[PDB]
RNA sequence: AAACUUUCAACAACGGAUCUCUUGGUUCUCGCAUCGAUGAAGAACGCAGCGAAAUGCGAUACGUAAUGUGAAUUGCAGAAUUCCGUGAAUCAUCGAAUCUUUGAACGCACAUUGCGCCCCUUGGUAUUCCAGGGGGCAUGCCUGUUUGAGCGUCAUUU
RNA sequence: UAUCUAGCGAAACCACAGCCAAGGGAACGGGCUUGGCAGAAUCAGCGGGGAAAGAAGACCCUGUUGAGCUUGACUCUAGUU
RNA sequence: UGGAGGUCAGUGACGAAGCCUAGACCGUAAGGUCGGGUCGAACGGCCUCUAGUGCAGAUCUUGGUGGUAGUAGCAAAUAUUCAAAUGAGAACUUUGAAGACUGAAGUGGGGAAAGGUUCCACGUCAACAGCAGUUGGACGUGGGUUAGUCGAUCCUAAGAGAUGGGGAAGCUCCGUUUCAAAGGCCUGAUUUUAUGCAGGCCACCAUCGAAAGGGAAUCCGGUUAAGAUUCCGGAACCUGGA
RNA sequence: CGAAUUUGGGUAUAGGGGCGAAAGACUAAUCGAACCAUCUAGUAGCUGGUUCCUGCCGAAGUUUCCCUCAGGAUAGCAGAA
RNA sequence: AUUGGCGAGAGACCGAUAGCGAACAAGUACAGUGAUGGAAAGAUGAAAAGAACUUUGAAAAGAGAGUGAAAAAGUACGUG
RNA sequence: UUGACCUCAAAUCAGGUAGGAGUACCCGCUGAACUUAAGCAUAUCAAUAAGCGGAGGAAAAGAAACCAACCGGGAUUGCCU
C-alpha cells in the first residue's frame, strides 16, 4: 500500500516500483482518498513476498 | 468623503414598527438590517463632515504686522512687562539687554551658556529647562509630547 | 446618420432627449473607418488616412499604417517618433488629422471651447481655485 | 404553497464554479460567469461596483510577480551576481 | 546543515546525478521512518539538500546553453533579459539616438554655445 | 453525490483537511492572539455550497 | 410583628461605559515612474519536524542559488563543531534559478483533472499498436522565405 | 389539554400606573374637584374596562407628491407611407 | 467639554486621570472645591485661540438590561413495562423478557438531485440533542471508498456556439454552411536523395450539449469495524495490437 | 383519476421584457412593471426631533400681492446697535 | 494634473459605537442562485512568576496554601 | 517544349507584434434622470453620473489659415485678473 503522486497514473505506478524495489507487480488499483491524495495497492506477484519488501522498506 | 457612505442602505418605510432611518439590507450578518449613513447612526456619516476648503490661513494687513511687531519690540524694552511675560529677569542689571558681537561670533554651546550665565539669562534658562512636563491630553500622541517655557531670544 | 440605438421607447426621458432618427456621430466616418482599421492591424500605428471612393451605402477609405517593431523604422529617425508608446493608438484616441479636426483641436475665436480640451477646457473653468490667503 | 413547500423543491443549481474565479457564478446554462465574466476575455468590473472592485483588484492576490518589480526598478533591472 | 552548493559546482555531471539519486534515496528512506517516528527535522536539510544539487545542475546546464549562443543573436526567450514588456519595446540607445543627416548638419554646425556674461 | 467530479471532489478535499481544531503550541507560542480555530465548520451548521 | 414592595448604603453580581493607552486610520506635503504572450492581475490546489488563513512559497514548495552581516531560531523538539568561520538566522539584500493546475490563456475542449495530432528516446522480438521520458501544434496583423493559383496579364508557336 | 409537581423555559406589550359615582375638562378620567371609601400575600377562571395589542387609516380631504390604465388632452416618438 | 499658543520653574507612583459615597463648603444656577473608599500614569488654575463642544425624548443609532415570568408553554404521528449491566448519577445507554407498531405504493432493502465524511472504531462532561443522557448525525483522535466489464469518457436531441462573412463608436450582435481557394489512409517512394513525388479514393461540410436517450464487454461464492458486479478464489467475456 | 393527465432531467424565452386556457396572473416568500449596485445624503410648502445656566426686553395670527388657501414676499407688531 | 502605484516627511485631525468597512487569521466569518451584501472583535502582569502542594467533591470546582507591588490583576484577566 | 510581372493564397516556414490588468490624473465616444424652475414641456442638473474605446509618467496642446485694430503683440500650457 503507498501512497502515490496524485498525477501518477497505474502504468506509472507499475514502473516505479519495478525500478525501486526490484520487484515484480501482478497489478495496481488506484483511488483517490477523501482527504485527496492517491492510494495505491500494488499486488505483486508470487515470487515476492510484500512482508518480505515492507519489513526491507523498512517499516515491519 | 466617502466615510459612512460605503453602504447600499435603504430606508424601510413606515409599517415596520421601526424607526425611517436608511437600514443595510442582507441578512447573516448582524450588520445587516441595521442604521446607517446618519450622523445619529453607529457608523453613519458625521454632521457637516469637515472639509480640507475650510480657511486655515488668515490674512493680516502689512501695516497692522508690523504695528504689531513694533508694539512687541517696545514691550520687549517695558522691565515691568517682561516679569508679567514671567522670563526671570530680576538679576538683570537693566533692560533692553545689550550684548557685545562677540555673542555673534560665539561658537560652542558651553561657552553660549556660559555668556547666558554671565549675563544673567540663566535663571530663564533653568526655568525652561525644570518646566519641563508631559502634554496634559491626547496632543502627546500627535508629535506634541512634552511641553515648556519659552526662554530668551536672542537677537 | 447614427440611430440612437434603443428602443423599448422606454427613456422616461424630456421630449429633448427624445429624439431617435435624424442624431450625427460626433466623430466622422473617416475616425470610424482608421478605429475599425487599427483594431484590425493592431500591431501597426495608424499614420494617416484619406478618402477613396463612396457611393449611397458606404464611404471608402484608405489608412496609411506604420509599423512599430520594423527595424527599417525603428532605425531612421525620421520615422521612429512613431515607435514611442505615446502613440499606441492614435485613432482611437483622436490623434489623427480627423481625430484633431473632430476634436475641434484649432487656434483661434472660434474653437475657445476645444483647444487644449473641451473637457480640460470645462475642468479647469469649472474648479473652484482657493488660495491660502483668501483672494 | 409560494414559501415552504416550493423551497422544497430547489436542488437544481443554476451556477457552479468558475475556472477563472472560483465563486460559484458560473452560470451552467449562460456558460457565463456572473462575477468575472468568464469565458469573455475582459474581467467583469463595473464603476457602480466599487466594493467589487476592492474584492477583486491588484493586491488582493499574492502578486507573485509584480511585487518584486519596484525592488528590480529601485535597482535598475540588474543582470548579474 | 547539508551540502554546499561552492563544493557542488566543481562536481561533474555524472557525480551531481549519482548526488541527487542518493539523496533522493535517503529522503524516501526518511519518509519512511518519520511515519513510525514522530519527529524528523532531518528530513527539512535533505530536501534542503535535494533542492541545492537541483539548483547547481540548473544553474550548469543553463551556463552551457548561454555559451552555446553565445555572441550570436537570437537567444532563447528564458535566457534573454527580462526587464519589463515596455522597456524591451522601447527603442534601443542606438535607434533612439537616431538622428537624421540634415539635423546632424545643424547641430554639428550650430550647437549650444557656453557662454557667461560678467560685465 | 456519489457521482462526483474531481473538482468537487478536490474542493471536499481541501474542506475536510481545513477542518480541524487550532493545534496547541500555536496558542503557546510568544505574542500569540489566536486562541482557537474561528473558521471551524460543521456540515449541519454552515454548508459550503459549491 | 414577618413575608412581600419601594428607597439608600456596603459587599458581592451578566454589563462593558468612563479614564489612560495605541505597530491603526484620515487629511496635507515632497520625491519617483516600474504590470503583461520572456505569460500579468486574479483563481485553484498544494508545500513547515509538529499548521488551514492578506505569512511566505511551488513537487528545488514556510523555500534553492548569489551577496551582506556576523551567532542565532525559539512554543516544544532536533540533523550538526553550524562558532578566530566561504559561517547560525522566521536576518537583511537580491542580480541566478525553480515557479503545480489555471488565468488575456494559446492543439481541440472544459459542470470532463476529456480527446487528439507531430518529432526524438526508451520498453514491449513494433514506421503503424500500447506505454514511459522530453519537445511541440491558437487567432488577427507586419516584414521576409518557400510552394502555388488566376486567358488578370508580358517575351516562342501549323 | 387546561390543572399540580421535576426539569426546561420564551413573547407581545409597558409615560407612570392600576377601585368607583358625579362634576368640570380637548364636550366618554386611573390621576384633577367633591363624595363613596379604603387592610398583607395570593390561586383558578373570565372576557366589562384598560376609548387593551397588532399597522406613521387602505375610506375622506389636502399636497402645485406619484404610479398603473385610457383618450378627440398638451408635446413628441419607433415604425410605416 | 475635546484640542492649541503663553504662564503658574502648577499637581502627581509619598498616588495623576477615572469611578463610588442619604459627608462638607461655595454659587440664584450652569457648576466649582474638598473629606472617605477603589486604582495605577498622567492631569489641572489663569490669559487667550479653536471646535466634530453640553441631550430626555427624534416608532433616534448601537450595545446592554428589565417587569411580564419561573409565566405561555414543552398535548399531532396508538405505548410502553420488568430485571440485569455500565455508571458518581439511568424513564431515556446496552443486553435479555414482555407488550406493541409500520403491515411489501412499509417506519423494509437500494438509488437520482443535494449534502460532504454525516460512514466506522476508540475516550467523558463544556457546549448542542427546547427533560435527561453514561447515548449521538455532538466533541477529540484516527481508519475507510481498489473496476478493461458499473458510470463518466464516445454519439447525437431540443439547443448552445467559434470560423468565413456582414453589422455596431464599442462592450459586442448576427450567422452555422452561409456571395470562403475550408481535409484525411495504403503501398511504390522507405537511404550514393526525402516523408520530397505525373502514386489512388475522394469531398464528413468546427465544436459543445443526456451519470434517465443510443452504447463493446462479468458472474457466482467468500472476505471488512467500515469498500466491493471493483478485493480474493474459481469461471468468462469485449476492444486494440506482426 | 388513461388523459387538454402527472412528473424528473435537459433546453428556450429577461424587466416596459418574458410568459399568461386571461386572475394584472406568474416571473426565487418580491409584481398594476422583479432583484442588485450606482446617480443619491434624490426633492418634500409635510410629520418628528433639535443638547448648559442666569439676567433684561418681548410678540403675532392682521394689511397688500401671489395656481394664493398647511406656504411665501410685503407692511405691521419685537429685539439689538 | 494626479481619491491609483512605490518611497518619504508631517498635522491645533480621530482615538476602538471614534478614525477607512477592517488598529485583531477584514473584504475575513457569514447571507444570497446570482449580481452583490458584509459585521463583531484592542488592554493580566515589569516578568507567567499562568497558582507546586494539602483537603472536599465523581468531576467542574471550592476551601487552604503559593507567585506577585497588587489575585480589589486568575486567562470568564487595566479601574471595572 | 519556357521564363516573367500583377493580384490573391498556403505553410507548426524565419523573426516579431496585438490582446489582458490597473485606471487617481489624461485623450475621446456615448449619455441620463433625480434636482431647480416653488407646477411643467425649452432650459437646469450637464456637454455631469453610469456605459465604451485608448495612453503615459504625465497626457493633451503646441510653433498661428492666432490675437488684434494698436506706437500693435507673437507656439503651447497653467496661475492672478
Amino acid at each position: 500500500v503507498f501512497q502515490v503522486s496524485m498525477k501518477a497514473n497505474k502504468y506509472q505506478i507499475k514502473k516505479a516500483v519495478k525500478e525501486l524495489y526490484e520487484v515484480d507487480v501482478l497489478k495496481v488499483n488506484t483511488l483517490v482518498r477523501p482527504n485527496g491524495t492517491k492510494k495505491a495497492y500494488v499486488r505483486l506477484t508470487a515470487d515476492y513476498d510484500a512482508l518480505d519488501i515492507a519489513n526491507r522498506i523498512g517499516y515491519i | 468623503e466617502k466615510a459612512g457612505h460605503q453602504t447600499s442602505a435603504e430606508s424601510w418605510g413606515t409599517g415596520r414598527a421601526v424607526a425611517r432611518i436608511p437600514r443595510v439590507g442582507g441578512g447573516g450578518t448582524g450588520r445587516s438590517g441595521q442604521g446607517a449613513f446618519g450622523n445619529m447612526c453607529r457608523g453613519g456619516r458625521m454632521f457637516a463632515p469637515t472639509k480640507t476648503w475650510r480657511k486655515w490661513n488668515v490674512k493680516v494687513n502689512h501695516n497692522e504686522k508690523r504695528y504689531a511687531t513694533a508694539s512687541a519690540i517696545a514691550a520687549t524694552a517695558v522691565a515691568s512687562l517682561v516679569l508679567a511675560r514671567g522670563h526671570r529677569v530680576e538679576k538683570i542689571p537693566e533692560i533692553p539687554l545689550v550684548v557685545s558681537t562677540d555673542l555673534e561670533s560665539i561658537q560652542k554651546t558651553k561657552e553660549a551658556v556660559a555668556a547666558l550665565k554671565a549675563v544673567g539669562a540663566h535663571s530663564d534658562l533653568l526655568k525652561v529647562l525644570k518646566s519641563k512636563k508631559l502634554r496634559a491630553g491626547k496632543g502627546k500622541y500627535r508629535n506634541r509630547r512634552w511641553t515648556q517655557r519659552r526662554g530668551p531670544l536672542v537677537v | 446618420n447614427r440611430k440612437r440605438p434603443v428602443p423599448k421607447g422606454a427613456t422616461y426621458g424630456k421630449p429633448t432627449n427624445q429624439g431617435v432618427n435624424e442624431l450625427k456621430y460626433q466623430r466622422s466616418l473617416r475616425a470610424t473607418a482608421e478605429e475599425r482599421v487599427g483594431r484590425r492591424a493592431a500591431n501597426l500605428r495608424v499614420l494617416n488616412s484619406y478618402w477613396v471612393n463612396q457611393d449611397s451605402t458606404y464611404k471608402y477609405f484608405e489608412v496609411i499604417l506604420v509599423d512599430p517593431q520594423h527595424k527599417a523604422i525603428r532605425r531612421d529617425a525620421r520615422y521612429n517618433w512613431i515607435c514611442d508608446p505615446v502613440h499606441k493608438h492614435r485613432e482611437a484616441r483622436g490623434l489623427t488629422a480627423t481625430g484633431k479636426k473632430s476634436r475641434g483641436i484649432n487656434k483661434g475665436h472660434k474653437f475657445n471651447n476645444t483647444k487644449a480640451g473641451r473637457r480640460k477646457t470645462w475642468k479647469r473653468q469649472n474648479t473652484l481655485s482657493l488660495w491660502r490667503y483668501r483672494k | 404553497g409560494k414559501g415552504t413547500p416550493s423551497f422544497g423543491k430547489r436542488h437544481n443549481k443554476s451556477h457552479t464554479l468558475c475556472n477563472r474565479c472560483g465563486r460559484r457564478s458560473f452560470h451552467v446554462q449562460k456558460k457565463t460567469c456572473s462575477s468575472c465574466g468568464y469565458p469573455a476575455a475582459k474581467t467583469r468590473s463595473y464603476n457602480w461596483g466599487a466594493k467589487a472592485k476592492r474584492r477583486h483588484t491588484t493586491g488582493t492576490g499574492r502578486m507573485r510577480y509584480l511585487k518584486h518589480v519596484s525592488r528590480r526598478f529601485k535597482n535598475g533591472f540588474q543582470t548579474g551576481s | 546543515a547539508g551540502v554546499k552548493a561552492y563544493e557542488l559546482r566543481t562536481k561533474s555531471k555524472e557525480q551531481l546525478a549519482s548526488q541527487l539519486v542518493d539523496l533522493k534515496k535517503e529522503l524516501a528512506e526518511l519518509k519512511v521512518q518519520k511515519l513510525s517516528r514522530p519527529s524528523l527535522p532531518k528530513i527539512k536539510t535533505v530536501r534542503k539538500s535535494i533542492a541545492c544539487v537541483l539548483t547547481v545542475i540548473n544553474e550548469q546546464q543553463r551556463e552551457a546553453v548561454r555559451q552555446l549562443y553565445k555572441g550570436k543573436k537570437y537567444q532563447p526567450k528564458d535566457l534573454r533579459a527580462k526587464k519589463t514588456r515596455a522597456l524591451r519595446r522601447a527603442l534601443t540607445k542606438f535607434e533612439a539616438s537616431q538622428v537624421t543627416e540634415k539635423q546632424r548638419k545643424k547641430q554639428i554646425a550650430f550647437p549650444q554655445r557656453k557662454y557667461a556674461i560678467k560685465a | 453525490a456519489a457521482q462526483k467530479s474531481f473538482r468537487i471532489k478536490q474542493k471536499m478535499a481541501k474542506a475536510k483537511k481545513q477542518n480541524r481544531p487550532l493545534p496547541q503550541w500555536i496558542r503557546l507560542r510568544t505574542n500569540n492572539t489566536i486562541r482557537y480555530n474561528a473558521k471551524r465548520r460543521n456540515w449541519r451548521r454552515t454548508k459550503m455550497n459549491i
